[PDB]
């Protein structure tokens, strides 16, 4: 019962590379699509598979081509990448095509950025900065603030971890990135997150509090020139233990 | 305007025999095909003129990849019925969904299924619900009602969509669709007394006996309205004489407004 | 053409009610769908009319009107997590869909007891910035960017502490120069008057 | 399993008039399930160039279909359609009457 998986949910591409990216649905349904969703504009269809054993174009289909495998399976192929596709893609499922009712069930979505080169390609360096003890009085709470900055592309999943298991509650990520230098279309970005928590919890000084992000860059296949490091995908943390004082 | 009518059949068979397709779809307007599809071939296709000549090569390539889907889902709806059905062999599947435009501006819809040619499930787009002839039916009425938004969706196909395409394809095809060939009749001897009609478009047509200006519907032998090969059509009516009493006899003619008799003298 | 408009964001208050209209002009109309999306995450189905009318479905009701090509999807006592893209969309004659471009929902929290302060958070020893927190502040004060290149300003964010029922509003600044400084880094910001600045 | 067997009439498109070309057609109808053989014959033998309009579809779900050939009457020539259909155990054979 997983719906509708499509990989990758991250990938970054030099201009002329190739990419496939996966679909599959376990509904048993007929019909599949491929979207792009871009800002300013409503989901264009690129390709769709009525039934299994036919496909056809879409609004966009040029620059792609999609193989309706089998009646699980729809792939959608980059065959040489372009700035312009620069998207986020979603993968869809229907149980038939041609009815009035039936609603499409969307995959979780595959962030593609494609680059003239990837000489700008950087991971976020993360900070964490302990509450003030001023909130503290104030308010009897304290709030951690979490800094990933520096990063290109917008590709990383920020996530707070306590005594060494992810939170949700008292935590907030800005839903967009910011950019560092508005006015380039190459600038890196910063993300800032929040923790606020008891002063009672943040005066234990036994709990552990990490800021984690997870950026998503080049692997090995991918060729690098540059004189530094090579910005692979990888996770980038910063802690702080609470404080007794 | 005459009545005119928008019609897509479907038909399903389970075990064809060799090059017969498993599925075959046309729509028509009126007598007129208009369209056809069907597994062998896997293309939807004009089959009047006056479509393929207003309906772009996109429109045809959209409606093959919809067909297609159509062809598929009519095959799992056949399977579950004659699996439940508990029947071996060849059997057939049926769907006709469709719309008038009446003379007087008023609209009919109708959807149905049939199963080895008899009806099967029939839709009431007013109540919103399936009529069932059987127990397996009912089990597919259950199913397809408690979707009730596609019931919903289908009431706006019928009354909606479905006349604002006839009224398009109408439109293209009005110089054969709209016009009037009158008929061509004549009575002779063979006793009986035939009459005959032949040449005329549309092909609705009516025509009885009288004798002494009374109707005697139920001594009439009524012949078929049949296709001349040629886009016209021809019929027939005979009655039988009395030879023991003087009667006078009259066919009795209507076609696209036009009332004809022809006294036998 | 066939096209399809909706607004490009709507901002309610946590509690009330929002209306999200949608009206398209097609080649025939075969229904209308109201999906919804969270930031990063996949559109979900809510919703199908056909006919005219209205359908309720929980806190969400959605409205046809075919003659006008117009439908609206009504949200009732708005939460926190209401906070999404609505996406309309129309099957037309030839059973394609036609996909409005969303609307942002933005969702102003109800601030209880709104405490606005700029906090100073401790430096870290392995960064050169330092951090500055505006928080507490009720949601009707708007964040401005930062009007010095150096220094980097963030969007308020609402944050849910869910054991204490306590909801808070807070923008991040900061910066690496010299002379930057908690008293001043939201001076672009209209702020509360009686915003707390505790002493260096 | 209720299945139908085939109406057949034969008749030409004009009325006949020997040695004036006309068409010969056979009509088949009301028949279920929808496979089906239709021969038009000349004095017994099958005739060689004949067409038939697609498979149709009624309103009842029943099917029908028109066989033609063109052909001039004479007064000797005698004209036929054979069908044969599950329905019939054996073809059928109707006489062109004029
Ligand atoms: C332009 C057009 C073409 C269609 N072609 C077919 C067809 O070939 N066969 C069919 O069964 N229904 C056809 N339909 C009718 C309808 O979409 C379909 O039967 C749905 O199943 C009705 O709910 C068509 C509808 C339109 C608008
Ligand atoms: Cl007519
Ligand atoms: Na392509």
């Amino acid at each position: 019962n997983a719906g509708v998986t499509q990989t990758p949910k991250f990938q970054v591409l030099k201009t002329g590379q190739s990419m496939t990216l996966q679909c599959a649905q376990d509904m048993n349904h007929n019909s599949m699509y491929w979207y792009r969703q871009d800002p300013g504009m409503g989901l264009r269809l690129i390709y769709y598979s009525a039934s299994e054993g036919t496909t056809d174009k879409g609004e966009v289909p040029n620059g792609y081509n999609v193989s309706r495998l089998n009646k699980r399976e729809f792939s959608l192929r980059l065959e040489s990448a372009a700035p312009s596709q620069t998207s986020v893609y979603f993968c869809a499922s229907s149980v038939w095509t041609g009815e009035g009712s039936g609603e499409l069930f969307f995959g979780e979505g595959s962030r593609l950025t494609v680059l003239e080169d990837l000489k700008n390609v950087f991971p976020p360096e993360v900070a964490v900065f302990e509450p003030s003890e001023a909130e503290i009085s104030h308010t009897q709470k304290a709030t951690l603030v979490c800094l990933a900055t520096g990063f290109y592309p917008d590709h990383v999943e920020l996530s707070w971890w306590v005594n060494g298991k992810e939170v949700h509650s008292g935590v907030c990520t800005d839903p967009q990135p910011l950019k560092e230098q508005p006015a380039l279309n190459d600038s890196r970005y910063a993300l800032s997150s929040r923790l606020r928590v008891s002063a009672t919890f943040w005066q234990n000084p036994r709990n552990h509090f990490r800021c984690q992000v997870q950026f998503y860059g080049l692997s090995e296949n991918d060729e690098w020139t540059q004189d530094r490091a090579k910005p692979v995908t990888q996770i980038v943390s910063a802690e702080a233990w609470g404080r007794a004082d | 305007m005459r009545t005119h009518s928008l019609r897509y059949f479907r038909l399903g068979v389970s075990d064809p025999i060799h090059g017969v397709p498993e599925f075959i779809s046309v729509g028509y307007v009126d007598s007129h095909p208009i369209t056809t599809y069907d597994s062998v071939t896997r293309q939807k296709e004009p089959r009047a003129p006056w479509m393929a000549e207003n309906l772009a090569p996109d429109h045809w390539e959209r409606y093959t990849q919809l067909l297609r889907g159509w062809q598929q889902m009519f095959k799992v709806e056949l399977k579950r019925l004659q699996r439940h059905y508990n029947h071996s062999g060849s059997h057939t599947y049926q769907r006709m969904i469709g719309c008038e435009l009446l003379e007087d501006g008023s609209t009919t819809g109708f959807l149905q299924y049939a199963y080895d040619g008899q009806d099967f499930l029939i839709f009431n787009k007013d109540t919103l619900s399936w009529l069932a002839v059987d127990n397996v039916a009912h089990t597919i009425k259950q199913a397809w009602e408690a979707n009730q938004h596609e019931l919903l969706y289908q009431k706006n196909w019928l009354e909606e969509e479905c006349i604002a395409w006839l009224k398009r394809f109408l439109e293209y095809g009005k110089d054969t669709l709209q016009r009037t060939e009158p008929p061509l009749v004549r009575v002779n001897r063979k006793t009986a007394l035939f009459c005959k009609a032949h040449g005329f478009y549309p092909p609705e047509i009516y025509m009885t006996w009288m004798k002494n200006g009374e109707e005697i519907v139920q001594e009439i032998d009524y012949g078929d309205i049949l296709p001349s090969g040629d886009g016209t059509y021809q019929a027939w009516a005979s009655i039988e004489l009395d030879p023991q009493s003087s009667n006078l006899y009259s066919c009795h003619v209507e076609h696209s407004g036009v009332h004809m008799v022809l006294q036998v003298p | 053409g066939q096209n399809i408009d909706q607004p490009t964001e709507m901002t309610a208050t946590e509690g009330a009610i929002v209306q999200i209209n949608c009206t398209y002009q097609t080649s025939g109309f075969n229904g209308l769908f109201w999906y919804q999306q969270h930031a990063g995450e996949a559109p979900t189905f809510l919703s199908y009319n056909v006919l005219d009318g209205l359908e309720e479905k929980g806190r969400f009701s959605s409205f046809l009107s075919r003659s006008k090509g117009y439908s609206y999807l009504l949200l009732k006592e708005l939460q926190m997590k209401d906070s999404a893209s609505y996406l309309c969309a129309v099957k037309d004659s030839n059973y394609q869909l036609i996909w409005g471009a969303g609307t942002k929902l933005i969702i102003k929290p109800d601030i209880q007891n709104p405490d606005p302060a700029v906090y100073q958070l401790r430096d870290s020893k392995s960064s050169d910035k330092s951090v500055c927190l505006f928080t507490d502040f009720d949601s009707q004060t708007n964040v401005s960017q930062s009007k010095d290149s150096d220094v980097y300003i963030t969007d308020k964010c609402v944050l849910d502490m869910r054991s204490m029922d306590f909801k808070s509003n807070s923008a991040v600044a900061w910066s690496n120069k010299s002379d930057f400084a908690c008293a001043n880094a939201f001076n672009n910001s209209i702020i509360p008057e009686d915003t707390f600045f505790p002493s260096p | 399993m209720i299945q139908r067997t085939p109406k057949i009439q034969v008749y030409s498109r004009h009325p006949a008039e020997n040695g004036k070309s006309n068409f010969l057609n056979c009509y088949v109808s009301g028949f279920h399930p929808s496979d089906i053989e239709v021969d038009l014959l000349k004095n017994g033998e099958r005739i060689e160039k004949v067409e038939h309009s697609d498979l149709s579809f009624s309103k009842d779900w029943s099917f029908y279909l028109l066989y033609y050939t063109e052909f001039t009457p004479t007064e000797k020539d005698e004209y036929a359609c054979r069908v044969n259909h599950v329905t019939l155990s054996q073809p059928k054979i109707v006489k062109w009457d004029r």
